[PDB]
């Protein structure tokens, strides 16, 4: 087509979605991790994670307001990944990289799994 | 704004 | 902080939100324009428009599944703007610029209003 | 990935 494009549009949308998350506006699901609860928007989770995409396209699970993650999932790893979903920023540190990569593999967040593999390979 |  | 950032994350999120819109997945509102109906996600509309932000933060209107726009709003202008919200791409043409700018002023989409004003000024 |  002959469209024009606003370079900062996608980033401004994500920033606003994160402001809604901060203020708990229109959040429609609770993610339960080892008795730690995280409120979020189903559409943002689906847009970021192959696991959430599969969960919320399921005709029965699409209607659930609570999702319980596998007990092996670390709440801090999940929190770091949820923040990444809403900001594009990943707080990757020596002390959390193993939990973050394990959580990203479970959530099916391929780009995160890729940078974790590379950061681990550089330290060996 | 840009030409994509 | 010491975060790393994935450059394409915001764009990939918006692309996935638009794929959900295309497939009518988790859309939670109908926008009615001069008897033309558009299905969308409330959070994306709020993230893009000062008008939708104000509507869906209202304690009564936040729960509505149908929103009727002012009858002066042109359905094509709305359609072009809805596409822009979900893609960052604006189909601005000589034949639609007046309807698009009027719709963007009503929806409170300041960056769109800005490029319309500039494109109009260049033709005078 | 970049340093923001
Ligand atoms: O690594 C990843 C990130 C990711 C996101 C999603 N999401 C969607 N895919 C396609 N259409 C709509 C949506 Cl919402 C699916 C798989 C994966 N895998
Ligand atoms: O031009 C524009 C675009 C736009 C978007 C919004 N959205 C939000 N603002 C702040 N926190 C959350 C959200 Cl969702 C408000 C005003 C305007 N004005
Ligand atoms: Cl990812
Ligand atoms: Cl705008």
């Amino acid at each position: 087509d002959s469209c024009i494009q606003f370079t900062r549009h996608a980033s401004d949308v994500l920033l606003n979605l994160n402001r809604l998350r901060s203020r708990d506006i229109l959040t429609d699901v609770v993610i339960v991790v080892s008795r730690e609860q995280f409120r979020a928007h189903k559409t943002v989770l689906m847009a970021c994670s192959g696991l959430f995409y599969s969960i919320f396209t399921d005709q029965l699970k699409c209607n659930l307001s609570v999702i319980n993650l596998d007990p092996e999932i670390n709440p801090e790893g999940f929190c770091i990944l949820l923040d990444f979903m809403y900001t594009s920023r990943l707080n990757l540190r020596e002390g959390n990289i193993m939990a973050v990569m394990a959580t990203a593999m479970y959530l099916q967040m391929e780009h995160v799994v890729d940078t974790c593999r590379k950061f681990i390979k550089a330290s060996e | 704004w840009v030409i994509p």
